């Protein structure tokens, strides 16, 4: 999960990225498109992240803005 | 478990070779084409045990050997008049779309020990080094991460990472959590995700990543400019490679673009797959019909890549611990500068010429310094090192590679060294045999192979033997072979894994069944040339061989005059 080369680690894929946080503007937007709403919410239960609060939660946890989610 | 119709290559390379289903998928172990050489029989690397010798002569420390036979005046670097930069790029970026072999991250700490514990395996260094006078320092290594871990029982081998098919995998991804990371699943189009926070000139850049150490930004603290993120991990490792990743991308999200105008009833998963298919397709010609020739030159070409015949399931497609370090034979083709050119191909102000050692993970010269079009073009019109016996490698990777992120400067030739011993790779002659090449005992016969006593002698001091030479020092230290780049134990080692790599691919471009017919006739018009005019602001671009051009005006051409691929043969009926 944690790749590293000569003591640099490269890639953490426990890290939430930063372009996912932006797909939470899909599952908040009650007029989205209803099929890719409902893909990503897949997606999302697929890690674990079951709730829109428990994806803000893990990326600010992760670094990220999460500001624009009060 | 695989199933009997499959239109695609699975993301993790399983599946690939259907009575063999592991072969070639990433996270198993390398291949051996020989026996593991360690010290103590199946784990520990020579020279791990002070005073221990191998084949009765004492370990060399790689340092040493660096310092004495690979370091020369940066003054007297030689252009190649026959190969541009761009050589030296794909070849980099080839690499990692075969081979990564993992290692533990920063008991003790091998960053910032000096103490030999597992996993370090620190490099000491030689008396009166020109770098490093406290001779109680280190150049710090950690071990690849062994593939059964834990166990004496057997011998320790390492892991491959990565699909070790040439499937555009440093694109897409060798695993799959990583490779849904990478695309666009805010809508149905079959596009990679792009950087949303910046453009380069309104073209698309390569997402970031999320590192909580990030190193590309310890290169420039106040640009706050983090690491991209691609298929493979290294791609911010340097811009040159970065734009070579940016421009893939571009062409994936081109590529689909079209396909949907053409097949506008398509989902998104089989836009992403049609052209993740064309784009491996690509990978694959570039690399076999301009990249390849060039490396082996023509000679080793027909012998050890004869023409495709068809689709083998009894070879072996899994990358060879040989190979991961053969193919760093490229580390000579490095120049000590990056050289970004204007749209009339003039050096670029305020820096035309950054030292090396100051672009290692500098993902902001990429974002602030102008995009991969200055970036693209030195590459394309700055000629590659050449390697010679005298002027193996640059100091800028032999003495300062990653001097910006890291406590001390590291010696990517002497890690070659240090990695083959951590690897149990045998030495030069063992190579040599499994080649059915001459193996030399004496200072003498060395001169002979090498055509040059004056590097036999100094090899000879060194090892002590030239069964004892380590793989690469011996592979690059060999004269080329006529209009190529490498000598006949590289060319033996490098044309044989490509060799498997082709013939053991069941989703080879030239397989029956991959491509219709009129889709191989489409391909086959493909160039990199014309990838960059489709993906860039570049209008001018090298002609074929685009590894072979670099000189301009002499070697260029505008892009009108390259014909462009045609999907016509993708429409669905
Ligand atoms: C920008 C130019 C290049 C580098 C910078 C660079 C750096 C590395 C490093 C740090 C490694 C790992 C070192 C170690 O063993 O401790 C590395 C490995 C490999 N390279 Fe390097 N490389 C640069 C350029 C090239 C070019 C032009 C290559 C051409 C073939 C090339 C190959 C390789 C290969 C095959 C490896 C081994 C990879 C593995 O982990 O399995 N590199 N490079
Ligand atoms: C997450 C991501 O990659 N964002 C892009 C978005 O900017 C663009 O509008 C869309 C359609 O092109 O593709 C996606
Ligand atoms: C070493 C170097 O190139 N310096 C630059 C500096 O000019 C620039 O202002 C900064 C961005 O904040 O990035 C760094
Ligand atoms: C079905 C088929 O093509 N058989 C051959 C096999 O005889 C040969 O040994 C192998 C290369 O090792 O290539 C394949
Ligand atoms: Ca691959
Ligand atoms: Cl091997």
């Amino acid at each position: 999960q944690v790749t590293s080369q000569n003591g640099i680690i490269l890639h953490d894929d426990s890290r939430m990225l930063d372009h996912e946080l932006q797909y939470v503007d899909v599952l908040i937007n009650p007029n989205a498109n209803p099929q890719t709403k409902e893909r990503l919410k897949a997606y999302f239960e697929s890690q674990g992240l079951n709730t829109v609060s428990e994806i803000v939660q893990k990326a600010k946890q992760d670094g990220l803005d999460t500001s624009k989610y009060d | 478990t695989c199933p009997e119709q499959d239109k695609y290559r699975t993301i993790t390379g399983m599946c690939n070779n259907r009575r063999s289903p592991t072969l070639g998928a990433s996270n198993r172990a390398f291949v051996r084409w020989l026996p593991a050489e360690y010290e103590d029989g199946f784990s520990l690397p020579y020279g791990w045990t002070p005073g221990v010798k191998r084949n009765g002569f004492p370990v060399a420390l790689a340092r040493a050997v660096s310092n004495e036979i690979v370091r020369f005046p940066t003054d007297q670097l030689t252009p190649d008049q026959e190969r541009s930069l761009m050589f030296m790029q794909w070849g980099q970026l080839l690499d990692h779309d075969l081979d990564f072999t993992p290692e533990p991250a920063a008991g003790v700490n091998c960053e910032t020990s000096c103490v030999q514990q597992p996993p370090c395996f620190p490099l000491k260094i030689p008396p009166n080094d020109p770098r490093i006078k406290n001779q109680a320092d280190c150049i710090p290594f950690f071990r690849s991460c062994p593939a059964c871990p834990g166990s004496n029982i057997t011998i320790r081998n390492q892991i491959n990472a990565l699909t070790s098919f040439v499937d555009a995998s440093m694109v897409y991804g060798s695993e799959e959590p990583l490779a849904r990371n990478l695309r666009n699943m805010s809508n149905q189009l079959g596009l990679l995700a792009v950087n949303q926070r910046f453009q380069d000139n309104g073209r698309a850049l390569l997402p970031f990543d999320n590192l909580h150490d990030d190193p590309c930004l310890l290169t420039n603290r106040s640009a706050r400019i983090p690491c991209f993120l691609a298929g493979d991990t290294r791609s911010s490792e340097m811009p040159e490679l970065t734009s070579m990743h940016t421009l893939l991308l571009r062409e994936h999200n081109r590529l689909a673009t079209e396909l949907k105008s053409l097949n506008p009833r398509w989902d998104g998963e089989r836009l992403y797959q049609e052209a993740r298919k064309i784009v491996g397709a690509m990978v694959q010609i570039i690399t076999y019909r301009d990249y390849l020739p060039l490396v082996l030159g023509p000679t080793a070409m027909r012998k050890y890549l004869p023409t495709y015949r068809s689709y083998n399931d009894s070879v072996d497609p899994r990358i060879a611990n040989v190979f991961t370090n053969a193919f760093r034979y490229g580390h000579t083709l490095i120049q000590p500068f990056m050289f970004r050119l204007d749209n009339r191909y003039q050096p670029m102000e305020p820096n035309p010429r950054v030292p090396l050692s100051r672009v290692f993970f500098a993902s902001w010269r990429v974002v602030l310094e102008g995009g991969i079009d200055p970036i693209l073009r030195g590459l394309m019109a700055t000629p590659a090192k050449l390697n010679r016996q005298n002027q193996i490698a640059v100091d800028e990777i032999r003495e300062r590679l990653f001097e910006q992120v890291m406590r001390i400067g590291l010696d990517l030739p002497a890690l070659n060294m240090q990695r083959s011993r951590d690897h149990g790779l045998p030495g030069y002659n063992a190579w040599r045999r499994f080649c059915g090449l001459p193996q030399p005992e004496t200072v003498g016969q060395l001169g002979t192979v090498l055509r040059n006593l004056k590097l036999a002698r100094k090899l000879m001091e060194q090892y002590g033997t030239p069964n004892n030479i380590d793989i690469w020092m011996g592979g690059v230290s060999e004269p080329l072979k006529r209009k190529g780049r490498v000598g006949p134990l590289l060319a033996c080692i490098i044309g044989t894994q490509f060799r498997k790599l082709r013939d053991g691919d069941r989703f080879w471009w030239e397989n029956e069944g991959v491509f219709s017919m009129q889709q191989r006739q489409a391909l086959a018009q493909i160039s990199l040339p014309r990838i960059i005019c489709d993906n860039t602001g570049i209008t001018t671009v090298s002609k074929n061989n685009i590894f072979m051009s670099n000189s301009y005006p002499r070697d260029f051409v505008n892009c009108s005059t390259l014909p462009a691929l045609n999907l016509a043969s993708w429409r669905e009926a």
